[PDB]
């Protein structure tokens, strides 16, 4: 009778009402329509990008908004079903914030080096018995050498689902909800943290609600 | 509502025009010993030496005038297939306000 | 893979699937077609996959 | 749909840049000039990096100089003492 | 057991397919929420290419009259002394008013381009 | 851990049997009372002294065991787990706020 | 349990060292199936025969792929592919056909569950190429589901043992294209000429259609 308190927000869409949480306005302000330069462009952003203004280039911000309410509603529900969503970042200028953001909320964060073998060889680093994380979110998916993370690519190997925020050299191949958006910028990056600390918060107590009424009942 | 386009349109950074030798005003929020980190708006910051006269008015969250040479600095090289990243802008203090 | 555009003009049933089956009168068959020009495309054509299946039949 | 950007010719195109001599007449007998694009002490002719000439006005220098040492316009070893004073144009440094 | 084949599809086709199977007993948390709501673009490997030949970067250059206004401005009267600050919204330059005062001339209609820059400079003195 | 529970009861009651061996049934026996005792027992004789006979408490004994770091949930406690060197981390991530709020503020 | 473990090759591999020389490591590749579509190749290296098998199994068991097929009995279609060096051309069989295939590719369809193919290896026979192009081929099929949804139209079959009589496999699970089919006359097709050497009869061999054993 629990597959109700399981199953009831996968047939309410916008559940969470994340979308009163951000608007093109919000974004535009945030800065996150900046990208890098031409030649610092992949093939593979070439779909997400609106175009070039003196070879700077601009990503499209309603494919932001879209792809940012895909995001926030797969982490407010992954939030809700009780999951684990590792935060991952190589910026060392946003590693306080990220890390504090995943403190305020009551998540994990991984913004030091990622040694060989965190999330395959799980077992052996860790323990037998752990449990790997639910859901993985990149507020920076490359390294301090401008490459895709290896986390990125392990956590297509043990199968995790992977939230991304992609700048204009980023790779979107392989992350499950890419975010088209500027990750350089100081404004940009406490939105994001922003949003998804709201986003796994309010998706918390929406849950904790939940059970109260089911235990009530 | 408002279209992204009509947000791009009537931007100032659109209203600019090419980058170089526009003047800005900036905040200084960050400083390591006398390496002043200044944004100025746009994608990042620039840093600049700390002007020697004057030296002293310098601090977190003041106003700076920058002459703005680059909004991006990068460059290809012999064998790179993209450009070499900076992660910074350039810029040339001029003074406070 | 055989070698030419279309390899099913060199396949046995291509040329004995050809429908044309000339009566005893004739003797000369003469083809003039031009190989520019979007009027003669027909002729091309023609040219191009027919011939082998008319000399086969 | 008013607002979406269009297609023209780049805005803010810098003129192309000019060579020193772009759109003068060199000639042979022009040896306060060529006396210029020469070394003053081994006569040597200056190279590209140094004279700062686009690839036309370079081959002219180069054939003008050689047509007058030849000719009897130019000394070959050196430059015109006399032609040690006009305006330097090449970036060179040799004192230091 | 689970599937480490990152090239072959993506982590939902994997894992449906290993509970079709019967290899993978229980499904993962994730399942049924990206069942419910996919992203527009299944995360399926490609190698990055280099074009090559005569291929082209879809990508079109941002360009607009008034930047070609603001480029005769800058061209002629450069700038100024008051400085740009790009941190309010609705930051108004002299630029600015250029091209504001140009189209304004405009939309009331003349006709030769120098006759308006003529007009609205007297008036950018006004 | 039950081991070190029963090891550190078997400590109490062998150093209250020793100090009843050899002279001493009031309650308080130290630890080199221990070790006088053990070494007049026991005549060590061995070069190492580690070789020799100890008798400690099962903490000075056994090395330290580290906690189980996540429940009968998953969900591993402390929230810089998966950089596998939470303690040296958390350390790094402390000493780094009190430099930037301190700079705010201003063997 | 369900799952069968079958060695593909198993290799004496040297490399040599400053002080030993000539140092043996046994370098063996298995495949790991259920017979219901679920079957992985992996790769095992140690200095005993049995940790390299150890590690090849267990490997594989966390490198499975799936396999599509027909009624459980057949692949889809004709899959024509160059992996590296080794060509492989294969062919869904009818019922009853049996395993007709180079050896090693009867263990590992006999791992996935696949009957009723054809298969004719080409170019380099190496076992650890061979086994990655058939799994990439099989991997990389397409099914009459995703055919009729990319198109737009019904999939039938027309067998000849039943007759004229048309059998629906695979219908969309969206709209229906109304315009029909572009009947490209004389279609450009690259056709292979051992199948129009067999087609013909000019394909003369003494090996071909030979009297073996079950599978
Ligand atoms: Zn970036
Ligand atoms: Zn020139």
């Amino acid at each position: 009778f629990n597959d109700k308190i399981l199953n009831e927000p996968l047939k309410h869409s916008d559940f969470f009402n994340v979308k009163e949480l951000f608007s093109v306005r919000s974004l535009f302000d945030a800065r996150v329509h900046l990208g890098h330069k031409a030649g610092c462009r992949h093939r593979f952003m070439e779909p997400y990008i609106f175009g070039s203004r003196l070879d700077h280039d601009i990503i499209d911000l309603e494919q932001t908004a879209t792809h940012l309410q895909l995001a926030l509603n797969f982490t407010a529900h992954m939030a809700y079903r009780k999951g684990i969503i590792l935060f991952i970042s190589r910026n060392r200028q946003f590693s306080y914030l990220i890390e504090n953001m995943a403190r305020d909320c009551g998540e994990y964060a991984h913004t030091r080096y990622f040694r060989g073998g965190m999330l395959t060889n799980a077992r052996l680093l860790f323990g037998p018995t752990v449990r790997l994380p639910d859901l993985i979110i990149f507020l920076h998916t490359l390294n301090n050498i401008f490459e895709p993370h290896v986390a990125v690519r392990d956590a297509a190997k043990m199968n995790i689902p992977t939230v991304g925020i992609v700048d204009t050299n980023c790779n979107p191949c392989l992350i499950t909800y890419p975010v088209p958006g500027n990750d350089d910028s100081p404004l940009a990056v406490h939105l994001y943290c922003r949003l998804f600390q709201t986003a796994i918060t309010r998706a918390k107590e929406k849950r904790q609600q939940v059970e109260a009424l089911y235990r009530l009942q | 509502v408002e279209s992204f386009a009509s947000m791009l349109r009537h931007s100032p950074l659109t209203q600019m025009g090419p980058a170089k030798d526009k003047l800005v005003i900036g905040r200084i929020f960050h400083i390591v010993e006398n390496d002043l980190y200044i944004d100025f708006g746009g994608k990042f910051h620039c840093v600049c030496r700390r002007p020697e006269v004057d030296g002293e008015k310098y601090q977190k969250g003041t106003r700076v005038r920058l002459r703005l040479l680059d909004l991006e600095l990068t460059s290809r090289f012999l064998g790179a297939t993209t450009d070499t990243t900076v992660l910074e802008a350039n810029a040339v203090l001029l003074g406070i306000q | 893979p055989m070698k030419g555009r279309f390899p099913i003009r060199r396949t046995l049933q291509y040329l004995s699937q050809g429908n044309v089956v000339f009566k005893d009168s004739v003797k000369v068959m003469t083809v003039n077609y031009n190989t520019h020009g979007e009027l003669g495309e027909g002729a091309r054509k023609f040219v191009f996959f027919n011939i082998p299946q008319i000399q086969y039949k | 749909n008013e607002d979406l950007p269009i297609s023209m010719e780049n805005p803010y195109k810098e003129p192309l840049k000019k060579c020193i001599l772009c759109g003068k007449h060199v000639d042979y007998k022009n040896v306060q000039l060529l006396s210029q694009f020469v070394s003053p002490f081994t006569g040597c002719i200056y190279g590209r990096h140094i004279t700062g000439l686009c690839g036309k006005k370079q081959k002219e220098i180069t054939k003008a100089i050689k047509r007058a040492q030849i000719m009897g316009f130019m000394p070959v070893t050196y430059k015109d003492p006399a032609y040690l004073k006009d305006p330097k144009v090449c970036n060179i440094r040799y004192r230091e | 057991a689970g599937s480490r084949l990152e090239t072959v599809g993506s982590i939902f086709s994997r894992t449906r397919d290993l509970v079709r199977a019967g290899v993978l007993k229980e499904k993962p948390l994730w399942f049924d929420v990206y069942d419910a709501f996919p992203p527009l673009r299944e995360p399926v490997f490609q190698r990055p290419r280099v074009r090559y030949g005569k291929a082209k970067a879809p990508i079109q250059d941002i360009w607009y009259h008034e930047d070609r206004i603001r480029a005769k401005f800058y061209s002629v009267y450069g700038s100024g002394q008051r400085a740009f600050d790009l941190f309010n919204p609705n930051f108004k330059s002299t630029c600015q008013r250029f091209v504001e005062k140009y189209t304004e001339l405009q939309k009331l209609g003349e006709t030769d381009e120098e006759k308006l820059f003529v007009e609205t400079g007297k008036a950018l003195l006004a | 851990e039950d081991f070190i529970k029963k090891q550190i009861e078997e400590f109490n009651i062998g150093k209250r049997h020793l100090a009843n061996m050899m002279g001493e049934d009031p309650e308080t026996f130290t630890q080199e009372d221990i070790d006088r005792a053990i070494a007049y027992l026991f005549p060590s004789g061995l070069f190492e002294k580690r070789a020799r006979p100890v008798m400690k408490h099962p903490e000075q004994i056994f090395p330290r065991q580290r906690a189980i770091q996540w429940g009968e949930d998953g969900r591993p406690f402390h929230y810089l787990f998966y950089t596998g060197k939470q303690s040296y981390y958390s350390l790094m991530h402390d000493v780094y706020g009190m430099l930037l709020n301190l700079e705010k503020h201003q063997r | 349990e369900d799952f069968d473990t079958r060695i593909l090759e198993v290799r004496n591999v040297f490399t040599m060292t400053a002080k030993e020389g000539r140092k043996k490591s046994i370098r063996v590749l298995v495949a790991v199936g259920n017979g219901k579509g679920a079957a992985g190749f992996s790769i095992g290296k140690a200095t005993d025969r049995m940790d390299a098998f150890r590690k090849a199994k267990n490997r594989a068991v966390h490198h499975l792929h799936y396999i599509e097929r027909y009624e459980d009995h057949t692949i889809f279609h004709d899959i024509s592919l160059r992996f590296k060096r080794t060509h492989i051309k294969m062919k869904k069989q009818p019922k009853g056909y049996g395993l007709r295939c180079h050896r090693a590719i009867i263990t590992i369809c006999r791992l996935i569950g696949i009957k009723d193919m054809y298969a004719k290896v080409s170019g380099s026979i190496n076992m650890l190429s061979l086994t990655q192009g058939l799994f990439r081929g099989l991997s990389r099929q397409e099914t009459h589901q995703q055919l009729a949804d990319k198109k737009g139209l019904h999939v039938v079959e027309i067998r000849e043992e039943c007759g004229p009589l048309p059998i629906v496999v695979a219908s969309p699970r969206g709209p229906l294209r109304k315009d029909p089919e572009p009947e490209d006359e004389v279609p450009d097709v690259k056709l292979d000429w051992e199948d129009v050497k067999t087609a013909q009869g000019m394909k003369r061999s003494v090996w071909s259609n030979l009297k073996r054993a079950a599978t």
